[PDB]
């Protein structure tokens, strides 16, 4: 049997009414019990699915600890050992060093990709530290699905950046409609920021 | 967060058998803030019994107080029973004298 | 350094028959106040009864902390969002040497601490979105900044010297704890002895064990308050069976002149 400890997710660890979650999995399993360690200290809220079959006629059994958000954030490390010949260790954590500002930039379409259905508007985020990020587009306030984001990756100056492409119908750009790319990052104001993009 | 509850069971005076006293039931530690503790005498709950406010500390876990005037003797037995969102089953924990 | 704290909570699903909002008040360690939405008055709490207190102190805090009861309600509409949640608040001020009040104004959704009141600058703030909604609800609706600045930087610091003048016995008080030392098995070749200390106040209360006369640690100690404002306090230390009656028990209390020893 073998483990994967994942992380939680970035929106989760930056509205403090959202539930961020270390979710520890075990893999290729006939019971497991899991310790969890916040900063070497053992506690005792994590909470266990049953183990459930796969395809390949093996076990997976799911453990997840509900983290405070400012613990998170201050870099505290997550520790799930698993016990079934030793107990295997996994920990995980925010990466230290100086919080950086997201850089936001939206970028409209060039007319030359106008002339189609649907034209795609471009987000660059750069200059962050840490790499925990997340983006979101809205139309007039309201958000959108229909867009794709790279994962974050380490430029020249030790800094974090990403790019989010938004395709819409060329009719509800040509409109006028506002567009936002919207940015979640811990060194942001509040946690949030926006850029907005509208056919001038 | 949800912080499940520390459950501590203790009479105002000393215990002594014949002599009025009262029992004492504190719940602490605990978020969120609907909570239920029943009062347990020989295994069944006393109607007869009052609470603090429900107040919270300086790390905003919740804290209560349920306690009822009683008079203890050798064979009687308390507990403090407690239901939150926590707890997959209630939990009893039993006044022992010597705390 | 005496304090009145005031601890505010506010649910958006209230169980039946418990209130959507309710305030305790504390001076010190010790609740003055009690306040909720389904009653809708301050009243005073145990021996402030009968505080030597003026007759519109009370109808004023009650104006107080209905106008936080609305002000904490209307939090909940700026969130809109999803899950039920909790609003809890503490305010209050303490005196600081040269007849200076240090203030506290801190805020908590869903049990974790996320926004303040700068009393420099008049405005509600923190790290969060939860906090810029808050804040910006609050910050607009009329007089609300500054109902909040005057509930600070003026009424809590003279409800407090009020306090200090009229019910000045009531925060001297000093009594003493009752004090026992039982020892019972646990392990086979091991007893858990128990030192208790009954109902006494103030709650600063220190218990450790001599083994010959020699310090054999603190223990393992909890603490909890009773029905009257008193408290209670009791450590355990495990120990080798047939050796009990080489420890005692040392407690220290404002109460107290000197320590006192407690055997067996
Ligand atoms: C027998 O069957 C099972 C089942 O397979 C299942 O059967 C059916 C359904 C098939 O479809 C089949 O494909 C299925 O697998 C097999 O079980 C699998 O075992 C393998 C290992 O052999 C596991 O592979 C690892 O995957 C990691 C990533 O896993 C995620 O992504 C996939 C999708 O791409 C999902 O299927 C997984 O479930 C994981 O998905 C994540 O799940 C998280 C937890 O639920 C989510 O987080 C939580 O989300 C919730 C709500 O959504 C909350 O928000 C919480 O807050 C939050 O915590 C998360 O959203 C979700 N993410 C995504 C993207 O979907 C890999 O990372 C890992 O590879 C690393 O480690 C390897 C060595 O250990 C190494 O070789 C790799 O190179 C890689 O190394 C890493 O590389 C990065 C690069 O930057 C580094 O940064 C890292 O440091 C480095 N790490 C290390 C350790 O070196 C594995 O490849 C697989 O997870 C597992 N599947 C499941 C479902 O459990 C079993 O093996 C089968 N046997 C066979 C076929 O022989």
């Amino acid at each position: 049997p073998s483990v994967f400890l994942f992380p939680p997710k970035p929106k989760d660890t930056l509205y403090i009414t959202r539930e961020p979650e270390v979710t520890c999995v075990v893999v290729d399993v006939p019971e497991v019990q899991f310790n969890w360690y916040v900063d070497g200290v053992e506690v005792h809220n994590a909470k266990t699915k049953p183990r459930e079959e796969q395809f390949n006629s093996t076990y997976r059994v799911v453990s997840v600890l509900t983290v405070l958000h400012q613990d998170w954030l201050n870099g505290k490390e997550y520790k799930c050992k698993v016990s079934n010949p030793s107990s295997i260790e996994k920990t995980i954590s925010k990466a230290k060093g100086q919080p950086r500002e997201p850089q936001v930039y939206t970028f409209p379409p060039e007319q030359e990709e106008m002339t189609k259905n649907q034209v795609s508007l471009r987000c660059l985020v750069k200059g962050f530290y840490p790499s925990d990020i997340a983006v979101e587009w809205e139309s007039n306030g309201q958000p959108e699905n229909n867009y794709k984001t790279t994962k974050p990756v380490l430029d020249s100056d030790g800094s974090f950046r990403l790019e989010s492409r938004l395709t819409v119908d060329k009719s509800r750009w040509q409109e006028g409609n506002v567009f936002s790319c919207s940015v979640m990052h811990e060194a942001l104001h509040n946690h949030y920021t926006q850029k907005s993009l509208s056919l001038s | 967060i949800q912080r499940t509850p520390k459950i501590q069971v203790y009479s105002r005076h000393p215990a002594e058998n014949g002599k009025s006293n009262f029992l004492n039931c504190y719940v602490s530690g605990f978020h969120p803030s609907d909570i239920e503790v029943d009062l347990l005498k020989n295994g069944e709950r006393i109607e007869k019994v009052e609470h603090s406010d429900l107040s919270f500390s300086k790390d905003w876990s919740f804290y209560l107080l349920y306690y009822t005037e009683f008079t203890p003797t050798e064979k009687d037995e308390y507990a403090c029973r407690v239901n939150h969102v926590t707890l997959s089953q209630p939990k009893i924990v039993k006044w022992d004298r010597d705390m | 350094h005496l304090s009145l704290l005031y601890h505010l909570t506010a649910v958006s699903s209230p169980a039946p028959g418990t209130p959507a909002f309710w305030v305790s008040g504390w001076l010190g360690p010790q609740q003055y106040l009690s306040y909720n939405s389904l009653r809708g008055e301050a009243e005073p709490c145990g021996a402030w009864v009968w505080e030597n207190q003026v007759s519109w102190y009370w109808e004023k805090e009650t104006t107080d902390l209905r106008i936080k009861e609305k002000l904490f309600l209307e939090a909940f509409k700026a969130l809109g969002g999803k899950g039920p949640y909790t609003l809890q608040g503490l305010l209050g001020c303490e005196l600081g040497p040269d007849n200076t009040s240090v203030p506290t104004a801190k805020f908590a959704l869903n049990g974790e601490e996320f926004m303040n009141f700068d009393l420099k600058q008049g405005t509600w703030g923190g790290d969060w979105p939860e906090a810029l909604a808050i804040s910006q609800r609050w910050q607009q609706q009329d007089k609300a900044a500054n109902k909040e600045l005057t509930f600070l930087l003026f009424s809590c610091p003279h409800r407090l010297r009020e306090h200090l003048e009229r019910g000045r016995g009531n925060l001297e008080w000093k009594e003493p704890p009752s004090m026992r030392l039982k020892a019972r098995p646990s392990s086979p070749g091991f007893s858990v002895l128990t030192c208790s200390a009954f109902s006494f106040y103030p709650p600063e209360l220190q218990l450790r064990f001599l083994r010959n006369g020699l310090a054999a640690g603190t223990g393992q100690g909890d603490f909890g308050p009773n029905s009257d404002g008193s408290f209670h306090a009791s450590s355990s230390l495990t120990v080798k069976s047939g050796d009990e009656h080489h420890y005692c028990c040392i407690v220290q209390h404002a109460g107290l002149a000197q320590p006192l020893r407690v055997e067996l």
